[PDB]
């Protein structure tokens, strides 16, 4: 026989041998998979071999499954198919040896994970005995893994009829009750009904009918028992006989009380059982502290239950020995392990990560803060003295002094606002000590860093209701960016930025430390950003763009502006940017620094930052031609802060003519050879800015080059993605060429339009309708010439181009071009050109008969039909609904247009109104 | 609600406050939550369909995930919405 | 209150009367409703901020429902819309 063969050239490390017999394993599946699939079950099955063995094999099924078992699975190969015959036997062997306690645990969780993926395609219709031999061995034989792959499977195959009506609901919580009743019940026996309760809990949460009688009803009686046993087990005491089992023990129970209590009615859990569930969760947090003599682990997840319900029953009033009781036992469990300390001091940029609200993981700091931020004002204040109280007794006890500092970050986060006569006398005591914090030499690390950052939250929290609390801004900021300066841990220096961030929050710094304090904070932040950006990674470098951000926005606009500064932040833009130019956070962040540097610039000012940045432009755009422009992400970068240099053009007049003379070449060649989408897309952004801004005399010798580049970029394999802005580049040639490209209108016209009525990109055509827009305000007549006498699929383009035109106005974005637009359309109407007279385009949209959605797939039988109106009739309705939606400018605009239009009835505007909706002539009335 | 009005079996009332309390906008037109709800029921009329569609294909009436996850997959459009 | 899962409910019977809909394919739904909806909800922020308007209308989301929504989704997505619209405000 072969199978063993293949087990143990399969299981054996070498991969020469691996291969070959998972090779001849599936091309033995391939012809005989019934064959192959009743070895690995006789190899499971069978006591007599070695474990490994025992176990590959359930691992060998856990693959073949998916692959020769049923079409459901997309890994299906359709090679062959288990005969039924062979299906019956090893389910049956399966459940045979995952519903046998006394299996190994690999083969119970190995048969276990295969009956899993089995009975989510065989059940009900081809596995009908699966719930009842499961129920089978949870009752009589009283099987522990039963109930736990009954947990497993229970949501897959248990259907609202078969839970509710079929009597699989009630049949579990018989089970469960029945486990849960018995006190001889092991920990582990009563583990796992809690889980199995939790299975039924969600099932009652939500189904099909809530108001069906008999399912509401058994809800009730289910849900009131649960909570009268969840009461009992957590009176149950089991002394040390294995604290790992019983903290899992009061997880599950807080985790179905904390289910009961946010996932059901109020009725079903009453302020009363509120109360008695309070004082035992508060009595569970002293009890699951004092067992933390894998145990901590079990006890920081048992918390976050604990603390979940906590933050559940927050509503409740808690008494001065209970939050004694919640702050002490919160001091011990949000203080950092010594394996996150170790994590933080080593890597700064996990600090960040975290402290910044990036990092994935969700431990107990995070929960103490869902819930001191959801306390009540009556009670958040009360714990801000306590925890203010114990901050004073705590300050020489740096083992708890950084936990109590988050748990007074975590109320200060608070939306609510402190209050009380007492609170005046606490705060003055805990600036004190924060100052104290500070200024000592031996404090540890991770204390100052929360100092640093607990700092911001007083102050803004008690931005009221305390003296002079602007030296103290003063006072506390200057502190803790020295402390940042003359400091080798990066993780202060991080601490600090965040905190700078935290400070520009409620407190406007230049109004505040003063026009001269503020300039030299400035330039303190500006040198501890050097210091960190150094080895600044992952979510640092996002971080430190917004702190970036916030000194730009502080820098003088008023003269003798610290040009030094400037030049600093200008340099840090790129500097952080070019680290990691693919960073989104960044991207997005260096443009908006960058935007708000050149907001309002001088030509002498504007002169010297392109003669600082853009020779770097340059030879990133000379750099990738070798790599023929491919998508580099720091080739985008550029292209994208050439387009914002090239935007925010400075005062009188046009661009230097240095631009033109160095840019030019560089972006042409982007354009020219270029293929990447994204590339092409800001290449010609950047590339219609040049020629629109740039003074024309200096322009008109490489008028040719920009037609060889515009002619590459209307009609290629550039895909329409990719010739995204050609609409403003032909705008910009038009506007500054426009004596010189009269020849050259018509065939670029053409192009364009062939482009706009084939795009179905949203973008693409609202950008090549600036092409029209701008011709039709230049001269409306011309432009309908063009349209009626060029032809698409043997058709008139007027047609075709104004019903894409009157669609398009419903997605078009910005004032500027709702502006243009309006003025476009608006001259088509005034022409009333008998042409235009002709055109027909869809109105509004007739709804089919019924209720039913129409999803796509429906479009076959229910395409989408529209009332056929004249075109100037569409206009008129597209101007009212704009009116409409915006309930000189674009209200101003249209509100003329119906002036103007209403005083001489031109193109026959009476007979529209006489068609109009009642609603749309009491908007239009508002005009009229 | 108004759901009934618009035509809907989503709720416009609730999605005009998620509108509001989100701070999205200083102000939300009336034809906003009405259009974003049957959007919203839009998209799980289609997720639905196609999920209930490869819950026939195996003969089964109950849509558990692996039948979710496989007909986003098998429907590009979905897959690039939702991945 | 709300979830979603008690209309995702109702929308499903209509499609499909015979067909139920687990509780863990159920919460996978709502995440991608609810995912969907802070994608449309903040673009519509960002065109509404933008245009230079303060108002969040059917403009907006019709633009982000385009933007958003790929292909013949976002071509049905706007019927439903605009059909809802249309038979609101009548």
């Amino acid at each position: 026989m072969d199978i063993n063969e293949l087990i143990i050239g399969a299981q054996s490390a070498d991969k020469h041998t691996r291969e070959v017999a998972e090779t001849q394993l599936l091309q033995w599946c391939d012809s005989d998979a019934s064959q192959v699939f009743k070895a690995l079950a006789n190899v499971a099955l069978q006591h007599e071999a070695s474990l490994e063995s025992r176990q590959f094999a359930l691992l060998s099924l856990r693959k073949l499954i998916t692959m020769y078992w049923s079409p459901g699975f997309e890994s299906y190969r359709s090679t062959s198919n288990v005969e039924i015959d062979v299906k019956d036997f090893i389910r049956e062997v399966l459940l045979k040896l995952c519903l046998n306690d006394n299996e190994n645990t690999k083969i119970k969780n190995g048969a276990s994970y295969c009956i899993v993926q089995i009975s989510a395609v065989d059940f009900p219709d081809q596995w009908p005995q699966l719930l009842t031999v499961i129920y089978d061995a949870i009752s009589h034989q009283h099987s522990l893994n039963a109930m736990s792959l009954l947990n497993e499977i229970y949501d897959d195959v248990v259907s609202e009829e078969m839970f509710f009506e079929g009597g699989i609901g009630l049949a579990t919580m018989e089970i469960v009750f029945k486990v849960l009743n018995t006190e001889t019940s092991t920990l582990i026996a009563k583990i796992a009904a809690l889980k199995l309760l939790k299975a039924c809990l969600l099932q009652m949460s939500s189904h099909n009918e809530y108001d069906e009688a008999s399912r509401k009803s058994f809800v009730s009686q289910c849900l009131a028992t649960s909570l009268q046993i969840l009461g009992q087990l957590l009176t149950l005491n089991f002394g040390n006989v294995d604290v790992i089992s019983q903290l899992k023990f009061k997880s599950i129970i807080y985790e179905n009380l904390v289910f009961i209590k946010n996932d059901f009615s109020r009725k079903h859990f009453s302020s009363e059982l509120q109360k008695q569930f309070k004082i035992m969760a508060i009595q569970d947090l002293e009890n699951v502290t004092h067992i933390n003599a894998p145990l901590l682990e079990t006890v920081h997840d048992c918390s976050i239950y604990i603390v979940e319900f906590l933050t559940s029953v927050c509503t409740l009033q808690f008494s001065v020995e209970e939050m004694n009781k919640i702050i002490t036992s919160l001091t011990i469990l949000c203080q950092l392990s010594s394996e996150t300390r170790e994590i933080w001091t080593s890597d700064f940029n996990t600090f960040v990560s975290k402290e910044t609200g990036l990092a994935a993981s969700y431990n107990v700091r995070d929960q103490a803060n869902e819930f001191f931020t959801s306390l009540p004002n009556p009670q958040l204040s009360l714990i801000f003295k306590v925890v203010s109280n114990d901050i004073e007794h705590s300050t020489c006890n740096y083992s708890t002094l950084e936990s109590l500092l988050y748990l007074l970050q975590c109320i200060l986060l608070n939306d609510d606002e402190i209050t009380g006569e007492n609170i005046d006398q606490s705060l003055q005591i805990l600036i004190k000590t924060l100052e104290n914090i500070l200024v000592s030499q031996e404090i540890p690390e991770l204390i100052l860093a929360r100092a640093i950052l607990t700092i911001p939250r007083v102050l803004d929290k008690f931005i009221d209701a305390l003296p002079d609390i602007k030296p103290l801004t003063s006072a506390f900021l200057a502190k803790s960016l020295n402390l940042a300066l003359k400091s080798d841990k990066e993780l202060i220096k991080s601490a600090t930025l965040i905190a700078f961030t935290y400070y520009c929050y409620f407190a406007e710094l230049d109004s505040v430390l003063g026009p001269e304090v503020c300039s030299e904070t400035q330039e303190k932040v500006i040198r501890i950003i050097n210091q960190v950006s150094s080895d600044a990674e992952e979510d640092t470098n996002g971080a430190l763009m917004e702190v970036l951000s916030q000194v730009i926005s502080y820098n003088p606009k008023e003269p003798h502006s610290r040009k030094e500064i400037l030049q600093a932040e200008f340099h840090l833009v790129f500097t952080i940017s070019s680290e990691d130019p693919a960073n989104v956070q960044v991207v997005v962040q260096s443009q908006e620094c960058l935007e708000k540097l050149l907001d309002n610039i001088n030509m002498d000012n504007y002169k010297n930052y392109i003669e600082l940045c853009l020779p770097s432009f340059i030879n990133v755009l000379d750099s990738n031609n070798a790599n023929n422009y491919r998508y580099s992400p720091l080739l985008s970068l550029v292209l994208e802060f050439i387009t914002v240099f090239l935007k925010k053009k400075p005062n009188d007049g046009f661009l230097p003519d240095e631009i033109n003379q160095y840019l030019f070449e560089p972006l042409a060649k982007v354009l020219a050879f270029s293929t990447e989408d994204e590339t092409l897309q800001l290449a010609t952004e950047a590339f219609s800015y040049l020629i629109f801004n740039t003074d024309t005399r200096a322009m008109e010798p490489r008028l040719m080059d920009i037609m060889k580049v515009l002619e590459r970029l209307l009609s290629l394999e550039v895909s329409d993605s990719a010739a995204m802005n050609v609409g403003p580049l032909v705008v910009a040639i038009f506007t500054r060429f426009s004596k010189e490209i009269q020849p050259l209108i018509g065939r670029i016209l053409e192009a364009v339009v062939v482009r706009l009525i084939k795009t179905q990109n949203i973008s693409t055509e609202q950008n090549l309708l600036s092409v029209l827009c701008f011709l039709t305000c230049n001269d409306p007549k011309q432009t309908v010439d063009f349209l009626s006498s060029f032809q698409i699929d043997n058709t008139d383009a007027l047609t075709l181009v104004m019903r894409k035109w009157i669609e398009a106005f419903e997605v078009i974005r910005g004032e500027k071009r709702i502006k243009e637009n309006i003025v476009a359309l608006s001259n088509l109407f005034f022409l009333n050109d008998k042409r235009l007279q002709k055109v027909v385009v869809n109105g509004n949209l007739i709804p089919y008969e019924g209720d039913l959605i129409i999803t796509r797939s429906m479009a076959k039988k229910m395409p989408d039909r529209y009332v056929q109106v004249p075109l100037y009739t569409k206009i008129i309705k597209l101007f009212v609904s704009e009116l409409s939606f915006q309930s000189e400018s674009v209200v101003q605009l249209l509100v003329r247009f119906f002036k103007e239009v209403a005083s001489k009835d031109v193109s026959g505007f009476h007979c529209i109104y006489e068609t109009l909706s009642d609603s749309e002539r009491k908007v239009l009335s508002e005009a009229l | 609600s108004r759901s009934a009005k618009a035509g809907l079996t989503f709720p416009v009332g609730r999605v005009h406050r998620l509108l509001r309390r989100g701070n999205y906008a200083q102000r939300i037109g009336s034809g906003a939550p009405v259009y974003l709800t049957a959007v919203l029921e839009y998209l799980a009329a289609e997720i639905l369909e196609l999920a209930g569609n490869a819950a026939r294909d195996n003969k089964k009436t109950r849509i558990i995930p692996r039948h979710l996850q496989l007909a986003i997959r098998n429907d590009d459009e979905l897959n690039k919405l939702l991945g | 209150k709300e979830t979603y899962s008690s209309y995702i409910y109702k929308v499903l019977k209509q499609t499909h009367p015979d067909t139920g809909i687990s509780q863990k394919s159920m919460s996978i739904l709502n995440s991608f409703v609810n995912d969907i909806f802070e994608r449309i909800a903040t673009e519509a922020s960002k065109l509404a901020a933008y245009n230079k308007k303060s108002t969040i209308s059917a403009r907006e989301i019709q633009t982000a429902v385009r933007l958003i929504l790929p292909g013949e989704l976002a071509k049905h997505a706007v019927s439903e819309g605009t059909r809802a619209v249309t038979k609101y405000s009548s």
